[PDB]
């Protein structure tokens, strides 16, 4: 994802 | 029953008043306390909900009660969510606790432009800044460009949260401070879950250690790195050099 600290 | 309830966040932040018969946060002298226990937002809720809470210091508790000094002026907030479209109603109107504890200064970090700063020396996981930003999908953020997602963040699985130029000026919006934290591999901070009662729920700025004053405030910022990363090229570059020195 192009966003910050998304839990992946 | 003439009692007081406290409601604590698992951030740290509470509601604090005498319920209603419905055991409600609704009435005219209940409060919303900052994680510091000391800065709060005092006056009319509606069902925990802020509706016009004055600034104030929680100057002692009694029996459970807490008792607090209204600060000079006339600063009343009240719960703003933001929307896809409109990032605040009061874009120039500090968070009195963020502005306590945070400034933003030139970075140490080299071409990284603005960064977020400790105006204060503070101990290990104290809540420093908010970031709050116009509320977007995943798919609007993954189908565009990484010129467009510099200042992007994730805040569960249905949200992101966008600071759009030309609101990453702080002469245009300052209302929080979050958005400016740069990013380090070894960084001092870290991102909460934040429930704010005027940018409801949001994402903080948590320190990990403590912090001097005038020290500069960094997060990582977590791209994935085995979808090469997808990440903008200053961070591919910088997790290189990175995993070289380990
Ligand atoms: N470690 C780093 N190295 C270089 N640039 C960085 C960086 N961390 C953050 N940045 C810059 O900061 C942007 C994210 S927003 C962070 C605040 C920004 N420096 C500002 O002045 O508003 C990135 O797009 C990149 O331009
Ligand atoms: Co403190
Ligand atoms: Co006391
Ligand atoms: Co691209
Ligand atoms: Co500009
Ligand atoms: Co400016
Ligand atoms: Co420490
Ligand atoms: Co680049």
């Amino acid at each position: 994802s192009k966003s910050k600290d998304r839990k992946y | 029953r003439h009692g007081v309830c406290w409601i604590y966040y698992p951030d740290g932040g509470s509601l604090v008043g005498e319920v209603n018969e419905d055991g409600e946060m609704t009435g005219e002298k209940i409060a919303y306390v900052y994680p510091d226990e000391r800065t709060a937002l005092y006056g009319k809720f509606i069902d925990g909900e802020m509706i016009e809470g004055k600034l104030a210091t929680l100057m002692s508790t009694e029996e459970g009660r807490p008792h607090f000094e209204l600060m000079p002026g006339n600063s009343v907030y009240h719960f703003d969510k933001s929307t896809s479209s409109c990032i605040s109603t009061n874009a120039l109107l500090p968070d009195p606790y963020e502005s306590e504890r945070v400034y933003v200064a030139e970075s140490l970090i080299s071409s990284a432009g603005e960064g977020l700063f400790s105006k204060v020396a503070v101990g290990p996981n104290t809540v420093m800044s908010f970031a709050n930003g116009v509320r977007i999908t995943h798919q609007e953020v993954d189908s565009r460009d990484w010129a467009l997602n510099g200042n992007t963040l994730s805040l569960d699985e249905e949200t992101v949260i966008d600071v759009p130029e030309p609101y990453n000026h702080v002469s245009k919006y300052c209302a929080s401070l979050g958005h400016k934290a740069n990013h380090s591999f070894t960084p001092n901070c870290i991102y909460d879950m934040f429930v704010h009662p005027r940018f409801g729920p949001i994402k903080c700025i948590r320190t990990l250690r403590a912090v001097e004053a005038d020290e500069e405030l960094t997060v990582a910022y977590g791209y994935d790195h085995s979808p090469g990363p997808e990440a903008p090229e200053w961070y591919q570059v910088e997790l290189k050099a990175f995993q070289a020195t380990q």
